[PDB]
């Protein structure tokens, strides 16, 4: 389809232009609230660990998937393998809340404690980027803050979520032709 | 007596993409209002569908340079998803964490010559099973489609999705280097006087993409 | 609704498994299905 | 057969806040009558709302003294209800165990000085992002209300709630040092024979004052 | 209703859950909702 | 409080064939369409009855010769799915995965001589409790069938499912050598020229053939 | 339908318990079920 070339609205020449038809497409795998309700690791500390969402690696798929977009509104659910008692603490509270167990702790029950958390934070809608203070994101930016005696492994997964604002997504570099990998064979 | 039960073996363990969700904690939170906030997606595909992006050519260009000789052929590019031009795009981005696509691709052809040059190209598709086209004789005979720059300066062409099955992998055979999915070529016909001109183009997801079976492959 | 799979209702109410959203008194969607199609000029069989 | 049922993993935890009920061991007990008993409140804003409170000044006392020179700064205190002069204050005592608020908090300002000394005040809300002003000229550019001592006696200043963010933290941060949240200042214009006499002031919650998110972050 | 979050019915009654009430024959919710406001005097604009 | 139930001993654990199905952990797939698709079957008999499959004789061949002499006897083989004869069959390759059975065994009988050798049969059905009918004279007493080689050149006789109880074992039994079941002798009676003729034989399940109770006892 | 047992419904809806087939737009029972029978020729009692 010819156009006007940098008017830089949606133009998708289709597959009947040169005969044929189109067929039904569904996409409910690349939906942005099925996608991203999924459980990630993140590398943990030994006790204190804030529980912001852009500690989440950049190799994994929903780390690398988040920061797809600007702005994002998401209910965080957690579970971690620990040992000891774990205290959620809400946004913006002392740190010295953590040792104090009116705070929604949860008791060791074995292997681990998956809990649901509310949205925290104080703003509309969280961000994933911001140039503030030249890390470089705000400490209103998070769900707030877990301590245990050691936790082991603690797993994010964010639900019920909107995005905002899209941002580039990276596939890595080929050196080849190319990029050919060991694909699972029988 | 008390309602019996079984506690069943097997089942319950922590599987990390199930629909079970985990029990609350801590109630009667109501978040700040966020209704008609600007800029909203809701699928990745109308992102990628509705916002095309550049490719990968020798030289870390998303510009094909015209040539003046006898060789014809401005590029020359094999079809999926993992290959070395398409490599930037966003659209293969979100297709390195999927397995397995069908449908068209939409490859979008600007010219950014000056008002003097004019020049006339094709694209096609040549189908795996044989060596792809060298020549645009040769390649007459493929799905292909001509355009020449004019006042409308840019070309939308739609590749097909031809395959024996239904869906086909996204992520390129490791050991198997034949890339039985296809090639697609694009030449030059011919040109008058755009000698050190640009072609740009850019990739978009079709009209009837659609991914599949979401992986974690790290992120190469 | 995401990624849930259970036909029985919740448990906990609606209110102490979210968090309530307010209204105060999407976009892509509208842009990928506004792109133009067929051709721009007289086109023949 | 028996119901099979999955013993489900990550559930079935002891949480300190969790909607769940023990189960009873003891039943059948019937409770003295308590039908209208007088002095009930059910919420802690209406008690923080309705019944104000005294603030702190230098050398423990809540009245603030006029003052006979050249300066006319009464008072310059921060807004936060972590801040020194807020701290005996009811409403400073039931947000301390919370983590964020919004919405107006009432300033009550009674003057008790003799039937000939005559004065009039002026209180101004500087928001955060430069000094606060020192002089009644200087601040006369902020939402600011002037009154003077006449027969009723008592003047009520609701300080509006501007921020970015929805809701603003009522602990203020260990670290940082800017308090960027606001300043609240109150001055003097002008006496009349008022030398050593008082305007005592007090603290309630405002109409929409309403705070969120409980901790325990231990009684300072 | 306090702090639960469940819409299934209680298992046990009403009387081995809680101590029942008793009757025989609200104060600061109407102490703050008689709040003078407005001003004293003829306002201007 | 919560809802009491007793954690039943004895139950819930795994069972191999039970009608438990698994939680789900990865959803929201469509299949390719399959609709229509060719050769679809069923049920296990519907290929066993409308599909015959040969037997096996002496000298790994699937048909008998006419014989030249005073004995008559062309084939006499004991009637149980697990027998020499019935080894290679379709019938007798799933009758080996299951326990007992029930109903009859077509056998179906082609001749393929010439067009000038005619020749007669017989086929026999001997129940258990005394010595197999060694001549058709013998077997004229039995609950027999003949057919003489004409235009139409197969013939399909059912044999008759008579037993004391319901079901028959479908495995003969390891050290009870006797085979209670029964036995099925089939002649010639003359033959005019047809020496070195042969009579080609199959099987198929009955109309009314029916197994039971599956196991796996290691394909013999 | 299978070798379920249960008279209950399910838990997990359709789509998170199977892979939901879709159409387009039996064999060997029909072909058992036209089979001849009978006899070929006259027959007598």
């Amino acid at each position: 389809t010819t156009s006007a070339g940098e008017s830089a609205d949606p133009v998708t020449a289709t597959v009947e232009n040169y005969g044929g038809e189109t067929q039904v497409q569904r996409r409910q795998h690349t939906d942005v609230s099925f996608i991203l309700d999924r459980f990630v690791k993140v590398t943990p500390k030994d006790q204190i660990n804030v529980l912001d969402l852009m500690q989440t690696p950049a190799h994994t798929l929903v780390g690398a998937l988040l920061r797809t977009a600007t702005y994002y509104f998401a209910d965080l659910e957690v579970a971690v393998k620990h040992e000891g008692n774990l205290t959620w603490v809400p946004n913006g509270a002392p740190e010295a809340a953590l040792d104090n167990t009116t705070n929604p702790t949860a008791y060791h029950k074995a292997p681990l404690t998956r809990l649901a958390l509310p949205y925290t934070a104080p703003h509309r809608v969280l961000a994933t980027v911001y140039n503030g203070e030249s890390r470089a994101l705000p400490t209103s930016f998070n769900y707030g803050a877990i301590k245990a005696t050691r936790v082991t492994e603690l797993l994010y997964r964010m639900k019920r979520a909107e995005t905002y604002c899209p941002r580039p997504l990276l596939a890595i570099h080929p050196d080849q032709a190319r990029h050919k990998q060991k694909i699972v064979a029988p | 007596g008390i309602f019996p039960v079984a506690c069943s073996d097997g089942y319950g363990g922590l599987v990390t993409t199930d629909p079970k969700t985990a029990d609350p904690a801590y109630g009667k939170v109501f978040n700040p209002p966020r209704n008609m906030l600007p800029g909203r997606f809701t699928n990745f595909l109308d992102v990628a569908e509705a916002c095309p992006t550049f490719l990968h050519f020798e030289g870390d260009v998303p510009y094909v340079t015209t040539k003046t000789d006898s060789d014809r052929v401005l590029a020359q590019f094999d079809l999926s998803l993992a290959a070395k031009h398409m490599s930037n795009t966003f659209l293969a981005g979100l297709a390195q964490y999927y397995t397995q696509y069908s449908g068209t691709i939409n490859l979008h052809f600007m010219f950014t010559g000056p008002t003097d040059a004019k020049a006339r190209y094709m694209i096609a598709y040549a189908p795996p099973g044989m060596e792809p086209p060298k020549t645009p004789e040769a390649a007459a005979h493929c799905i292909h489609a001509e355009w020449d720059t004019g006042l409308n300066s840019k070309f939308t062409f739609s590749i097909p999705y031809l395959s024996a099955a239904d869906y086909t992998y996204t992520a390129s055979d490791v050991a198997e280097t034949t890339n039985v999915q296809g090639w697609v070529c694009l030449f030059q016909i011919t040109h008058g006087k755009a000698d050190g001109d640009a072609l740009v183009v850019l990739a978009s997801a079709g009209k009837d993409f659609e991914l599949r079976l979401p992986v974690d492959a790290r992120t190469q | 609704s995401g990624n849930t799979g259970s036909i029985i209702n919740n448990y906990y109410m609606q209110q102490y498994q979210n968090s309530m959203d307010t209204q105060l008194g999407d976009w892509f969607s509208k842009l990928a299905s506004s792109a133009f199609s067929g051709l721009f000029g007289a086109l023949l069989a």
